[PDB]
């Protein structure tokens, strides 16, 4: 099975400050042909299913706010939220499709405060 | 006297990726192509054989249809004479072909929201198709004088291009399903008649 | 709108098994592959395994850690994705989700969503083995 | 003779946006690649992206990963690049290079550049 | 990234002396993604050398690409005054590369 790795685990973050993740895969999902990398990013609230965020992490899917976008390319990739919301807290995952599907051990983004 | 499975054809789920089209055997069933004539759904249907509906009251030994998928601006290149990327390097036609060509749009189905790269199209070879060749290679495409190591990276390219089929898209851009429908008379007894 | 509905969770002891299903809604499910999604709590999310729509062969595959325990299914004519676990571990106590992700690049669904996009998901429900 | 020609010279303001275009001559535009590169004066090359021209596929450097985008379009033969978020420190020359390319073959390496762009944000 | 250095960073040779410019790389990869260019202030770079051995098209004999694995060179048989120029090697790779190096000058002395 092909396993993705993310970083960091967590991240507190002030709000409207910008905020990244980073993510690893253990093999590209370049796929050569079509030069589209196979990764997808999702986000979890507590007591909800996932729901996905960016199919190809290079588009952004219908009710998505413009603030989400991602970067990179083969086995390494980042997301970046251009700056962060108090709607926007959650629990983001990695998911490939390069072959049947895995998912990341996901990584959480919380408000910082005192 | 069994009724040819047009639907396996034209009412079919998927299509091949042009750069390596579907080709099927149609043998010993009976055919009418004047109910896709006469259907209406087709954005083209040309002889570049015998007239459209002269055709039907001939026989043959076989028919075969060639299946896949173009941007319906490059559905001119389908047919003799003609040059162009799909033209040379996925698909050829013969000088001295005889059949029809049927596109249909496939926008409603094909295109998807975020892009549907599935259908494949040839963007380099070493050189020109020979009709009807069906080169499905995927070795890396090699450049200048330089050896190509099979790694994509400069004058090393793969040979093979996703299409951009979105909702959205130009009709020019949108995907046209194709058929084409190519006729023979073997030295046999004709197996196919309407 | 679009919605799924899921049952069979529930307690099950060690080395039993159990039936889990999940009921298709509005948009055609028999084009569309599926797939099972597990979390444990305080885990993050795992792969269970995925089916084929009827154009294929109609086959499945497994995570590897569930492979041979764990069996996928569907009824047509219900539009109904089924699960079956057998010789349940402790390891495996989780909300299983019924889900589409991932079908949309592989299946033969056209532009037309529904809701604008492709990713459904269930509530899910929960299966505790002890 | 194969030469390429970029679009003249442009003041810009911080925050704004800057494209080049470069145009192919002599050659086959559709079997070569065109790199980007650009030079402050005094200072060493740096490469900021590349195109493949029959396929579209585009690389960039990680220094300017999502500030530019470049494209072509073969029915002009002309490459362009476009530039965004400008700050003062981008001012530089930019070059566009490409190989020679024959009907049968392209060289193993830049041989041709264009004469350069002027790109200054004040 | 992979990383290109080169050495030394200026030199000062006499018209008609042998010289020699290296290059470093962080990491080995290939010849044939290596090249050299040469370039004159107020003009565009040009290639000398590509598959860090070849020469480019007009290029005199004098020139020639040298080195292998992680370490390069290229040198020149005797100066010309037209061989006074700033010089920069770069590396194709993969992509996702086609880093260049700090540069080099040769200087009149
Ligand atoms: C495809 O199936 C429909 C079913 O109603 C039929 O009307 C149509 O003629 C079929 N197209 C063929 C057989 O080419």
């Amino acid at each position: 099975d092909i396993v993705m790795t993310q970083s960091p685990d967590s991240l507190a973050v002030s709000l409207g400050e910008r905020a990244t993740i980073n993510c690893k895969s253990s093999q590209s999902v370049l796929y050569s042909s079509n030069n589209k990398n196979y990764l997808a990013w999702y986000q979890q609230k507590p007591g909800q299913p996932p729901k996905l965020l960016m199919y190809w992490a290079s588009t952004r899917e219908s009710g998505v706010p413009d603030r989400f976008s991602g970067s990179g390319s083969g086995a390494e990739f980042t997301l970046t939220i251009s700056s962060l919301q108090a709607e926007d807290v959650a629990i983001y995952y990695c998911q490939q499709y390069y072959s049947t599907l895995t998912f990341g051990g996901g990584t959480k983004v919380e408000i910082k405060r005192t | 006297t069994n009724l040819c499975p047009f639907g396996e054809v034209f009412n079919a789920t998927r299509f091949a990726s042009v750069y390596a089209w579907n080709r099927k055997r149609i043998s010993n069933c009976v055919a009418d192509y004047s109910v896709l004539y006469n259907s209406a759904s087709f954005s083209t249907f040309k002889c570049y054989g015998v007239s459209p509906t002269k055709l039907n009251d001939l026989c043959f030994t076989n028919v075969y249809a060639d299946s896949f998928v173009i941007r319906g601006d490059e559905v001119r290149q389908i047919a003799p004479g003609q040059t162009g990327k799909i033209a040379d390097y996925n698909y050829k036609l013969p000088d001295d072909f005889t059949g029809c060509v049927i596109a249909w749009n496939s926008n409603n189905l094909d295109s998807k929201v975020g892009g549907n790269y599935n259908y494949l199209y040839r963007l380099f070879r070493k050189s020109n198709l020979k009709p009807f060749e069906r080169d499905i290679s995927t070795e890396i495409y090699q450049a200048g004088s330089t050896p190509c190591n099979g790694v994509e990276g400069f004058n090393c390219y793969f040979p093979l291009q996703s299409y951009g089929f979105q909702p959205t898209n130009g009709v020019g851009y949108q995907p046209y399903r194709v058929v084409v429908l190519s006729f023979e008379l073997l030295h046999a007894p004709a197996t196919v008649c309407g | 709108e679009v919605q799924l509905v899921e049952s069979g969770g529930g307690l099950v002891k060690p080395g039993g098994s159990l039936r889990l299903s999940c009921a298709a809604s509005g948009f055609t499910f028999r084009d569309v592959w599926m797939s099972w999604v597990r979390q444990a709590p305080g885990k993050g999310l795992e792969w269970v395994g995925r089916i084929k729509s009827k154009i294929d062969g109609g086959t499945t595959d497994y995570a590897a850690p569930v492979k041979g325990r764990f069996t996928i299914s569907r009824d047509d004519s219900k539009n109904t994705l089924y699960l079956q676990m057998n010789s349940l571990k402790t390891e495996d106590t989780a909300v299983y989700y019924c889900t589409t992700a991932g079908s949309y690049y592989y299946d033969t669904v056209g532009p037309g969503l529904p809701e604008g996009k492709f990713d459904y998901w269930g509530q899910g429900t929960l299966v505790t083995v002890s």
